[PDB]
RNA sequence: AAGCUUGAGUCUCGUAGAGGGGGGUAGAAUUCCAGGUGUAGCGGUGAAAUGCGUAGAGAUCUGGAGGAAUACCGGUGGCGAAGGCGGCCCCCUGGACGAAGACUGACGCUCAGGUGCGAAAGCGUGGGGAGCAAACAGGAUUAGAUACCCUGGUAGUCCACGCCGUAAACGAUGUCGACUUGGAGGUUGUGCCCUUGAGGCGUGGCUUCCGGAGCUAACGCGUUAAGUCGACCGCCUGGGG
């Protein structure tokens, strides 16, 4: 059943690039705000707005450049049944450094480029391409 | 008419032998085809009224 | 004969708050009489089989309710097992 | 000694009683089971004596059709 | 307390027992807190199956909300009687001014 | 340790169903057992015969006993996890679904061993037994039909109480939850609108067909997933043996 709220966020983004829609509707959560903030500085997402009084509601806006999608392929590393942790000097480079590896450090959720040069280590969430 | 609560009044359509005949003796309107000839088949599941008295 | 008027006094047996259509000790009393009336039907009419399967989705419900209030308030179980005679 | 000795007729009658395998003399079959006592597993005695009735020594089972011969 | 409808018939050659059969059966269903919603008599009409030796038959139509504690012995009463041929019990029917 | 509600448990107010089980009742048909009436033919196979008949056959009417199955209504409709179950019909009782409002605040998903259910066939301890029908035997048939045709019948089918747990038990698809261009046929609830054109326009469950993107060798699936994610378990490491 529903045992992973993080995988539900990646499903709407992966399936949203093929349907060619504007924005999607999904309930927000603590981690979902930090994940959407990383993709907003990146060209991955445009802007998000939380406009629910009854409950937090996350509204993600996709970006379409030319006739191609911005999201290529998103995998899964930190599975609920199998967690994978890496060292500071063992951070995987997505797309030979071109990708954006969303990591979860101790100070917060940031990228993989600013993790090896500042702050401390963390847990790799997934591979956002 | 148009409702489905008219279950205690089918003595003018079907007979005792078990053969359903259209309303032709009195001579009224016969425009209600789906609400009469086709709506009677929906009540054949529970079949509260015996359709064939000879069986 | 399971009528709608005979189950009106079952909710009044357990009440924590006021003006409430629901308490914490009422989820078991509303399901205890339903299983108790079907357990006695094992002795007679042994040809029954569909009625025996239906108890698997009701008797096993009580095993999950025991681990719910166990880590919260232990004194809440001292009323349920001695009045509805559940698990001695 | 019923394990081996009351377990010879349970096997032997069955052949000599059935009208399909009854084309034999009682002594002829009294012999062919003391021979084949220690020949096939102790739960498969009559079972694999049917092999000597089909793979071997067959067509005499069912017999030559006397009710076709007199016919 | 539900709704019931006992529709039975009497003997064809015994037409004088019709006013005397319903009278002795309406007293047990009255003092048990029950009333009679509808009460119409059809008559000795014609049938379509000559199954009985004598094909006459009077139909009895009456509505009464008899409890369950009384229908267990009232239904078995018509079985021992020789004038009663068969019966018919429906379920969940309300009352009506007339049916035909 | 202390709370909330977006997944929804339960309950009040309703509707639909061969969901399951225990009694009772009705009709048709086959056959047996009794009268009247009618006698060398009847049943049955492209040719023949066995059986059944002059101790009243076959056929027909009436009546009675016993047993089994529910024709038309009946559509891949409805119900159940699966298997399976279609006569009106009493009692007991379960599941699912619709719908405006409260309360209780993840009591949630899945699994080895184990428990329970599981057609037909078969077996043990007791009944019923009119038909049909595995062995067995009469008549055909051919330098050999226990394959098929025809004439009978013991188990079994039915019923109470048990054991065994075997299928193409197939939807060759484990369950639960979430996301996802749409149209055209049925069944089953609650509303709006002029139900005055018995319909359009909304909101659910179940079921069938077609089809794009996408997925797969291919056929196909394709908003009930075999697509796109996630949680849990089982099986299979070449074809025979
Ligand atoms: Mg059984
Ligand atoms: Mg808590
Ligand atoms: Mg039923
Ligand atoms: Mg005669
Ligand atoms: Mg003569
Ligand atoms: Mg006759
Ligand atoms: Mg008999
Ligand atoms: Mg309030
Ligand atoms: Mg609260
Ligand atoms: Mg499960
Ligand atoms: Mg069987
Ligand atoms: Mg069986
Ligand atoms: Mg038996
Ligand atoms: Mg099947
Ligand atoms: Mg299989
Ligand atoms: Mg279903
Ligand atoms: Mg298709
Ligand atoms: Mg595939
Ligand atoms: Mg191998
Ligand atoms: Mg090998």
């Amino acid at each position: 059943s529903m045992q992973d709220p993080i995988a539900d966020m990646l499903t709407r983004i992966r399936n949203g690039q093929a349907a060619n829609k504007a924005a999607v509707t999904m309930p927000s959560s603590k981690l979902k705000v930090a994940i959407a903030n990383v993709l907003k500085e990146e060209g991955f997402i445009e802007d998000f707005k939380v406009e629910g009084d009854t409950k937090p509601e996350l509204e993600l806006t996709l970006k379409y450049f030319q006739g191609k999608a911005v999201v290529e392929s998103i995998q899964r590393v930190s599975r609920p049944g199998l967690r994978i942790y890496k060292r500071k000097d063992e951070l995987p480079k997505v797309m030979a450094g071109l990708g954006i590896a969303v990591v979860s450090t101790s100070k917060g959720v940031m990228t993989d480029r600013a993790a090896r040069q500042a702050g401390l280590g963390g847990e790799i969430i997934c591979y956002v391409a | 008419e148009i409702d489905y609560k008219d279950i205690a009044t089918l003595k003018n359509y079907i007979t005792e032998s078990g053969k359903i005949v259209p309303s032709r003796i009195t001579g009224t309107r016969a425009k209600y085809q789906r609400q009469l000839a086709r709506a009677i088949k929906r009540a054949r599941y529970l079949s509260l009224l015996p359709y064939t008295d000879r069986h | 004969s399971l009528s709608t008027e005979a189950t009106a006094k079952i909710v009044s047996e357990f009440g924590r708050d006021a003006n409430d259509t629901g308490s914490t000790e009422v989820q078991v009393a509303l399901l205890t009489a339903q299983i108790n009336h079907l357990q006695g039907h094992f002795a007679e009419h042994k040809k029954d089989h569909h009625s025996r399967r239906g108890l698997l989705r009701m008797v096993s419900q009580r095993r999950k309710l025991l681990d719910y209030l166990k880590r919260k308030d232990v004194a809440r179980y001292t009323q349920l097992i001695e009045r509805l005679g559940l698990r001695r | 000694m019923k394990t081996n000795d009351n377990y010879i007729e349970e096997v032997t009658a069955k052949v000599l009683t059935s009208g399909k395998y009854s084309t034999l003399y009682p002594p002829t079959v009294r012999r062919v089971t003391e021979r084949l006592f220690d020949r096939y597993p102790p739960k498969q005695l009559e079972k694999e004596v049917r092999k000597k009735l089909h793979q071997a020594y067959g067509a005499y089972i069912g017999g030559i059709d006397g009710k076709r011969l007199e016919k | 307390m539900r709704h019931y409808e006992i529709v039975f018939m009497v003997h064809p050659d015994q037409s004088e027992q019709v006013p005397g059969m319903i009278e002795r059966y309406t007293a047990a269903i009255t003092g048990a807190e029950g009333k009679i919603h509808r009460l119409e008599d059809w008559g000795r009409r014609q049938l379509a199956y000559p199954i009985n030796k004598l094909h006459k038959a009077h139909y009895v139509l009456m509505n009464v909300e008899a409890p369950q504690e009384v229908i267990d012995e009232l239904e078995t009463t018509f079985r021992f009687n020789d004038a009663v041929i068969r019966s018919m019990v429906m379920r969940t029917k309300h009352a009506v001014t007339e049916a035909s």
